[PDB]
RNA sequence: GUGAUGCAUGGCCGUUUUUAGUUCGUGAAUGAUUUGUCUGGUUAAUUCCGAUAACGAACGAGAUCUUAACCUGCUAAUUAGCGGCGAGUACACUGUACUUGCUGCUUCUUAGAGGAACAUUGUGUGUCUAACACAAGGAAGUUUAAGGCAACAACAGGUCUGUGAUGUCCUUAGAUGAACUAGGCUGCACGCGUGCUACACUGAUAUAUAUAACGAGUAAAAUAUGCUUGCAUACUUUUCCUCCGCCGAAAGGCGUAGGUAAUCUUUAUCAAUAUAUAUCGUGAUGGGGAUAGAUUAUUGCAAUUAUUAAUCUUGAACGAGGAAUGCCUAGUAAGCAUGAUUCAUCAGAUUGUGCUGACUACGUCCCUGCCCUUUGUACACA
C-alpha cells in the first residue's frame, strides 16, 4: 500500500522514520492486547472537544488518542496539557456565525497522562515544563516502531 | 564535505544541508518517506530522479523546513534540494558534472534551480482582498 | 517599569502636550523651541511631569487681531518670507473675512512643491485659527525652505 | 455617583474628555480624529 | 548596553561613533546587533463624521532598539557612552557580569 | 526515462492535428510527473501554449466556489479518471484525453455573424466543457465525480453525442453555420 | 425518486446501478469478494 | 450645553480625481478672451516626438518616500540560529533519531549600508522620431509588484454629536448644565442596503495526519490586628498575555510560573482549508441549525427584552435563486482561517496578516462613466 521504489535508504531506527497513522494503529492495537490501559467511566460517553458536537464512532478511540500523545511527546521535549488539547483542535461549526477554532476537552488528555505515568511511559520532569516521555518508554515505542518497520518490509 | 543553500516558495524557507554520506535524505528529523501527502511527493522526489540515485550515495542531506502552508512547504524543498546538490558539485566534485546536472534540470523546469519570487499582496480598505473591493447598491 | 513600545507613545504624547501648552502661552513670541519669566513655566512643567512657519502664522493672527486691511497684511508677510530668502511660499485665509458667505484667499510667490516626501521634507507648515468679529479667520502658512538638494534638478557642470 | 471604573463612560480622551472613539492602544487614550492630527508629534508617521 | 530610539539614521550615527569611542583601546565590544522593529501601527480612520468612501490610514511608529556587549569596568564605560549625545536616542548601560 | 504519474509515458501519444500540438504544449520540458506546477502561465499572452494539458484539465476541475483553491483533491480527481480510462475502455489514458481535446473545440463561432476560433481558445473551450459536463453529471447524483469525468472523456474520444461538451460543441457548430 | 435496497468489473457505482442498492451496502459486497474511491477486478 | 444653525465659519475629510490636469513671463492675435496647453504618432501620464504665432518657465505627472522582489556567499551576532564538543538513550554499519552541560561559522534568523534593469544585448514594427512587440540573458522586463504623497479650482457635499477651533440666537436652579434611578435606541403588516450560513457526495460525520504570517500582551483585591455584616489600622501579591499542575463532560475554576518582551504567553509552530483512513449514500438525508425549550458557568453594581459561553434536546426556510446589479487580470478571484481595533464581557463588522492558488483577457468603444477637438444652444441656480 505505502511502499515503492525510493532513491534512497531509510534508516527505521527512531518513529519519525516510520508513517503515522499505521503506526498509530498498531500501537492500539498492541495495547489492546496487553489490557495495559482502562476506559475510565465517563469515556464511554463523552465528547472529544467543543466543536465535535457528536461522539467518536471508533469504540476504542481512547487507545488511539493514547498512541498519538505519545507520538507527540516523543516529537517534542516537554509538553503540556494544554498543548496536547490545541494539537488536537478542530473547527467548530457554530450554525450560523462562521467558524472558530475550538479547543479540546483537556480532562480526557489528563487522564490518559495520569495512565500512562501510572503504567511508566510519561514522566513530569521537574526541571524545565509538563511531562516529557520517560526513557524506558522511549525505548519501548522506537522498539515497536521497529517492528512495524520490519512488518512493513515483509 | 558539508554545504548550506535554502529554497523559497512564497514564506516557506527550507535550509538544504548536504554533506558526505551514504544517502539518505531528510527533513527535520523525518524520512522523504514521509513528506506528508501521497500525491505532492513526487515534486520532492523529482530533481533526485532526474539526477540519479546512483549520484546521491556519496551525499547525505538533511532540510530544515519553517514558515508556509504545505504545497509551498514541498516547493521549497524541492527548490532546495535543486540549489544544493548543483551547489556541492561546484565546490566539491567536478564542473562539467555540475554543468550537465544544471542542463537536465533546465530540461525538465525552471523553479528548481531560480525561484519563486510571488508573495501575497497587501490587503487594501474598502475590500477584504489585495483588489477585491465590497459592493454598491446605488 | 514600562514597556519600550508604552514608554515611547507616551513620550510623544508628552511632546504634544508641551507643543500645546507652549502655544496656550506664548500669543507674543516667535514659537517653535520645543528643548528642555522663564521659571513660572519651568514650574508649571514640573508639576506635569514628575524662516519658519509657525512664528510667521502666530505673526499673522496678531496683525488680524490687530485689525489691518488683510491682504496688506498677506503681501507683507510674504515680502519678509522672500527676504528671509525662501525659494517659495503661499498663505491661504478663508473663513467669513468682510462678506459673510465663504471666501478662501490665496496668496503665492515663489514656487511651492506639493506632492512627494520632498513636500514633507522641504516645506514647513503652520495652521492658526485666528478668532475676530462674528467667528474665525483661518490661516495656513506654506513655506517652501531652501533645500538637502532637490530630486528634480540635475546640474550638469 | 455610581460605578465610573469600567466602560465607556469611565474614561475618556486626554485631549478633549470625549467619550467616543479612544483610541485605546498603547495607553495612547487619545479620541481618534485629534490623534490624526497630533500623529506628526506623536512620531507616527505615514509609510505604507 | 541597549541603545532605544525612533530614528534610524540617528541611532546608527550613534552606534558609528561609540564603535570608534571602543576602538581606542581596553574594549572587547560585540558589534552593534540591531533587533527585530516592533512597528506600533495605529489604522485610523480618516474623516471626523462618517461621510466619504471611509479611507483609513495606517501610520507606522517603528521603534529601532539597538544592543551592544563588552567586558569592562563601570567609569569607563560611562565616558565612552559620553558623545555628548541628546533627546531623541534612549541609552541603557548594563554592568552585569551575566 | 521521463514519465507522467509515475505510469503513463506520453512517449506512446499521437496527436495528428498539427494545430492542436502548436497549441497544446507536451513537449520536453512541458513533462511532469504530478499536474501540480507553480508555473507563471498567466504572465505573457501565449504562456498558457507552454502549459502542461493535464494541469490546465486539474485547473478546470478546480472550479465552483465551494471547491475552489483545492488544487490536490482536483489533481487526484484525474489521477482516478486516468487510472478508470486505463482499466475500463483500455488504453494510453493520456492518448484519450488528447482525442478528446482533438473532438472539443467548436471550429466555428457567433458574434454580433459566423467567424472561426483560434486553436488555443478552442482547447481552453474542450477544457472547460468537459469538466463542466462532469460536474453536472456529478450534482445531485451519486455515481461520483471521477466516474463520470472519466465517461466524459471516454464519450469524447469517441465522438458520440451522448455527453454534454459535445452535445455543446455540435450545438455552436449548427449556430455557426446558421449564422453562416 | 429511486428507494434503493439493502436486504436481498468492480467499483462501487457500477454496482449501484446494476442490482439497485445502497452504496454502504455496495462497499460491503466489493470487501467480501476481496475477502476513500474503490477500484477493483 | 452630544442645545439651534455646517446656508455664519475654522480645521480636517471626502468626492470631482488618481484622471492628467492647472498656471505664469514675454510675444502674437476694441473686448470677454485665445494662443502657448496642437492635425498626427506615442505614453500609465499637457509622457515625449513631430508640426507650429510662439518661445520659455513653474505646480501637477515623473522623480522622491515606504515596503515586498534577488545579491554582496563584504558589515554585525543577542533575547536568532548553525555548527563545535562533552554527556548519554535507542538502533544501524565496520552513522542516524533524541535530550541535559559547556562555548570557529552568519547559508537560513534579524537589519543597517551598498549593489542590481537601462528596454541592456538580439530581432521586428514605427515619420525607421518619440516609442512599442518578440526573443535571449537574468532574481526580475506591464515606471519589477504594491502602496503612500497629492496641483489648480470648486461642491452652498459632510462634520459646531471630536474638540475649551467658533459666531450669533436660545437655555441658566420647576437648567436644553452636571449627577442618580429605572426604561428606550435592539420595539415590527412591510420596502431597500452590507454581510454571515446554507442548499450536499470535489460533501457532512468522526478519528489520524500535515503545516502559517502579521501580531498583541501589567483608583481595585488579599491577609492579619482592633472594635461595633460595617468601619479603622497594618501589610502585600494580584488589575493584561497565559505556560504549567490539579479539579471540571463541557464551559470554566483553583493553585502557582515566566513575561514590562527576538528571552515568557509562543512561534523548528497559535489556525483552518489541506491530506489519509473509517461511517454515511442521494433520501429536506446524519445536508441545513433557524426558532424554540429547559441548566452550568464567566464577565459585571446589575444579564429579564434571554451579554457571551457551554451541555442536552427542537430539525423551520433552503434542491443553485426572478427583474436587476456588484467585484475582479497573478500569488490576484474564490475558498480557508487567523492577529489586531472596539473590549469589564461579546464578531457574523472593520482592519491587517497569512494558507490552499482557478477561469479568462492581454483588447475594444457596444453599453456605462469621465476626458478631448469640432458643432449647436434662448442654459450660466448651467
Ligand atoms: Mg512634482
Ligand atoms: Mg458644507
Ligand atoms: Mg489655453
Ligand atoms: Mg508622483
Ligand atoms: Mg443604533
Ligand atoms: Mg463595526
Ligand atoms: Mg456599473
Ligand atoms: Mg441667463
Ligand atoms: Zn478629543
Amino acid at each position: 500500500r505505502l511502499l515503492e521504489p525510493v532513491p534512497f535508504v531509510k534508516t527505521n531506527n527512531c518513529i519519525k522514520d516510520v508513517d503515522a497513522d499505521l503506526f498509530i494503529r498498531s500501537y492500539a492495537t498492541h495495547l489492546k492486547l496487553h489490557n495495559k490501559i482502562t476506559y475510565p467511566k465517563w469515556c464511554t460517553f463523552v465528547k472529544t472537544g467543543k466543536g465535535r458536537k457528536l461522539a467518536p464512532l471508533n469504540e476504542d478511540w481512547y487507545f488511539i488518542r493514547a498512541s498519538s500523545i505519545l507520538r507527540r511527546l516523543y516529537l517534542h521535549p516537554d509538553i503540556g496539557v494544554g498543548f496536547l488539547r490545541r494539537q488536537f483542535s478542530s473547527k467548530q461549526r457554530r450554525g450560523v456565525a462562521p467558524n472558530h477554532t475550538s479547543l479540546a476537552s483537556g480532562k480526557i488528555l489528563r487522564s490518559i497522562l495520569q495512565q500512562l505515568e501510572n503504567l511508566g511511559y510519561v514522566e513530569q520532569n521537574p526541571k524545565k515544563k509538563g511531562r516529557r516521555l520517560t526513557t524506558k518508554g522511549e525505548n519501548a515505542i522506537n522498539n515497536f516502531a521497529r517492528y512495524i518497520n520490519k512488518k512493513v518490509y515483509n | 564535505k558539508r554545504v548550506q543553500t535554502f529554497g523559497k516558495k512564497k514564506t516557506a524557507v527550507a535550509v538544504a544541508t548536504v554533506t558526505n554520506g551514504k544517502g539518505l535524505i531528510k527533513l527535520n528529523g523525518k524520512n522523504l518517506d514521509l513528506v506528508e501527502p501521497y500525491i505532492l511527493k513526487t515534486k520532492v522526489y523529482e530533481p533526485l530522479w532526474l539526477i540519479g540515485s546512483g549520484k546521491l550515495k556519496n551525499l547525505d542531506i538533511r532540510i530544515r523546513v519553517k514558515g508556509g502552508g504545505q504545497t509551498s512547504q514541498i516547493y521549497a524543498i524541492r527548490q532546495a534540494i535543486g540549489k544544493g546538490i548543483i551547489s556541492y558539485y561546484q565546490k566539491y566534485v567536478d564542473e562539467s558534472t555540475k554543468k550537465e546536472l544544471k542542463d537536465v534540470l533546465l530540461r525538465y523546469d525552471r523553479s528548481l534551480l531560480v525561484g519563486d519570487t510571488r508573495r501575497c499582496e497587501p490587503k487594501k480598505f474598502g475590500g477584504k482582498g489585495a483588489r477585491a473591493r465590497y459592493q454598491k447598491s446605488y | 517599569p514600562i514597556s519600550k513600545k508604552r514608554k515611547f507613545i507616551n513620550d510623544g504624547v508628552f511632546q504634544a502636550e508641551l507643543n500645546e501648552f507652549l502655544a496656550r502661552i506664548l500669543a507674543e513670541d516667535g514659537y517653535s523651541g520645543v528643548e528642555v519669566r522663564i521659571r513660572e513655566l519651568t514650574s508649571l512643567v514640573q508639576k506635569r511631569f514628575f524662516l519658519c512657519a509657525m512664528a510667521q502664522a502666530e505673526s499673522l493672527r496678531y496683525k488680524l487681531l490687530k485689525g489691518l486691511a488683510v491682504r496688506r497684511a498677506c503681501y507683507g508677510v510674504l515680502r519678509h518670507i522672500m527676504e528671509s530668502g525662501a525659494k517659495g511660499c503661499e498663505v491661504i485665509v478663508s473663513g467669513k473675512l468682510r462678506a459673510q458667505r465663504a471666501k478662501s484667499m490665496k496668496f503665492r510667490d515663489g514656487y511651492l512643491i506639493s506632492t512627494g516626501e520632498p513636500s514633507k521634507r522641504f516645506v514647513n507648515t503652520a495652521t492658526r485659527s485666528a478668532q475676530l468679529k462674528q467667528g474665525v479667520l483661518g490661516i495656513k502658512v506654506k513655506i517652501m525652505l531652501p533645500t538637502s538638494i532637490l530630486p528634480d534638478n540635475i546640474s550638469v557642470l | 455617583v455610581h460605578p465610573k471604573k469600567y466602560g465607556q463612560g469611565s474614561r475618556q480622551c486626554r485631549v478633549c474628555s470625549n467619550k467616543h472613539a479612544i483610541i485605546r492602544k498603547y495607553n495612547i487614550n487619545i479620541c481618534r480624529q485629534c490623534f490624526r492630527e497630533r500623529a506628526d508629534i506623536i512620531g507616527f508617521k505615514k509609510y505604507r | 548596553i541597549a541603545l532605544t530610539s525612533k530614528n534610524l539614521r540617528a541611532i546608527e550615527k550613534v552606534c558609528s561613533d561609540i564603535m570608534k569611542g571602543a576602538k581606542e583601546k581596553n574594549l572587547n565590544v560585540s558589534g552593534p546587533v540591531r533587533l527585530p522593529v516592533k512597528t506600533l501601527r495605529i489604522t485610523t480612520r480618516k474623516s471626523p463624521c462618517g461621510e466619504g468612501t471611509n479611507t483609513w490610514d495606517r501610520f507606522e511608529l517603528r521603534i529601532y532598539k539597538r544592543l551592544i556587549d563588552l567586558y569592562s569596568q563601570c567609569e569607563v564605560v560611562t565616558q565612552m557612552t559620553s558623545i555628548n549625545i541628546d533627546p531623541v536616542v534612549e541609552v541603557e548601560v548594563i554592568i552585569t557580569d551575566s | 526515462d521521463i514519465k507522467l504519474f509515475k505510469k503513463w509515458s506520453y512517449e506512446e501519444i499521437n496527436i495528428a492535428d498539427l494545430s492542436l500540438v502548436d497549441c497544446i504544449a507536451v513537449s520536453q520540458k512541458a513533462c511532469v510527473y504530478t499536474p501540480h506546477t507553480a508555473g507563471r502561465y498567466q504572465k505573457k499572452r501565449f504562456r498558457k501554449a507552454l502549459c502542461p494539458i493535464v494541469e490546465r484539465l486539474v485547473n478546470s476541475m478546480m472550479m465552483h466556489g465551494r471547491n475552489n483553491g483545492k488544487k490536490l483533491k482536483a489533481i487526484r480527481i484525474v489521477a482516478y479518471a486516468f487510472e478508470i480510462i486505463h482499466l475500463m475502455t483500455g488504453e494510453n489514458p493520456l492518448q484519450v484525453f488528447v482525442n478528446a481535446v482533438q473532438k472539443g473545440g467548436p471550429r466555428e463561432d457567433s458574434t454580433r455573424q459566423a467567424v472561426d476560433v483560434s486553436p488555443l481558445r478552442r482547447v481552453n473551450q474542450a477544457i472547460y466543457l468537459i469538466c463542466t459536463g462532469a460536474r453536472n453529471a456529478a450534482f445531485r447524483n451519486i455515481k461520483s465525480i471521477s466516474e463520470c469525468l472519466a465517461e466524459e472523456i471516454i464519450n469524447c474520444a469517441n465522438e458520440s453525442s451522448s455527453s454534454y461538451a459535445i452535445k455543446k460543441k455540435d450545438e455552436i457548430e449548427r449556430v455557426a453555420k446558421a449564422n453562416r | 425518486k429511486l428507494n434503493h435496497a439493502v436486504f436481498i468489473v468492480i467499483t462501487p457505482s457500477a454496482i449501484a446501478e446494476k442490482y439497485k442498492v445502497n452504496l454502504s451496502v455496495a462497499r460491503a459486497v466489493i470487501n467480501h469478494l476481496a475477502d476513500s474511491q474503490k477500484l477493483y477486478t
